[PDB]
């Protein structure tokens, strides 16, 4: 399931710096991610896109129609251009516009229920129930806790 | 919120709940009636931070 | 991963076989050509072409060209056929665009001509590598390619 | 060479060999002393055919 959206890659050196490319998709309002170099910025843009679009699909929201890349400007499509409280410092020449693709198949189905057959001692069974635990949730939390 | 952790903290204090379903290098924040917010790990540049804040109305 | 990115030209001509819409060319590789029906497929085929091409450069110990500055590229001036007189291009330039194409070269590295190699690594590296469920052979191969790239 | 198969036949006549080095929807032609040529599956339009021909010095 491939989708492609144009993105703006803003070079900023002044951050001191680490990640020099701010990545924004005009079709997703205030969409923001970043990368250190060109390749990383694209890869992060793709990952952000996968997660965002997968969420829209699994929540059955509508996917925005992709903008025509030739109608985009680093100036006019600046997400912060109308924001009175923010100051952009872009180096325009080090900034570029490019397509970003992602296969959304990799981001789909992460919340899918997976049946597990477990064996626990009776003392744990009795204890968990005495505490009114949710065994499914308790195991999930425990796994997320191990990292 | 110069870092992911500080940013998560900030949104959490404003009613967002960290979630599973962000993958790879990103995490996902969720709140009722809102489009979820996807946050990159590590230090964030002023633009990324600002965009994330704007998404959350902060 | 080993990620390489090169700018590519995407030329829209849907005459002569829609499904051949979007001819794809990398200016850093002379007369490079592939194609895809829509935008997504074009980028995907561009990436695939790039992966195979750069991987061969790794394996043959050739030179990897430096990626062109995407802002100095022109659909007009970098047209690969602009000069040769035989050819009549019909480009729709309003639908043509320039974009970055990324590929993970790891996926395209050849396994041909397998060589058996016995060696020694310290116990911590062995246990660490196995805990991550690594393929030790492929880890070495990838690392060698990566050294070549950098 | 309206098609990959026709391109491959053409290049084979001119001394190129199809290897197993191909991946996905592209095949790989190799010839000693030349950089290999990578050919898309299915039908090739005037640009792609021309590009591959120019790569092969014909």
């Amino acid at each position: 399931m491939l989708v492609t959206y144009p993105a703006l890659f803003y070079y900023d050196d002044t951050d001191g710096t680490e990640a020099t490319y701010f990545v924004h998709f005009p079709d997703f309002e205030y969409s923001a991610t970043q990368g250190e170099g060109i390749s990383e910025a694209l890869a992060m843009g793709s990952e952000w896109l996968g997660i965002t679009v997968a969420d829209l699909i699994e929540s059955d929201g509508e996917l925005p129609q992709p903008s025509d890349i030739n109608s985009l400007s680093l100036i006019d499509n600046d997400p912060f251009k109308d924001d009175e409280d923010f100051v952009s410092t872009y180096d325009l020449d080090k900034s570029f516009i490019s397509m970003v693709s992602v296969d959304v198949s990799e981001y789909l189905g992460s919340q899918e229920p997976i049946k597990k057959t477990l064996t626990i001692p009776k003392w744990a069974d009795k204890l968990g129930r005495e505490m009114g635990l949710n065994f499914s949730q308790t195991l999930t939390d425990a796994i997320a806790d191990k990292k | 919120p110069m870092t992911q952790k500080e940013m998560v903290k900030l949104l959490t204090a404003h009613g967002w709940i960290k979630t599973r379903g962000g993958k790879g290098s990103h995490i996902k924040m969720e709140k009722q009636g809102e489009r979820p917010i996807t946050i990159l790990h590590g230090e964030l540049n002023k633009y990324t931070e600002r965009g994330i804040r704007k998404q959350a109305g902060l």
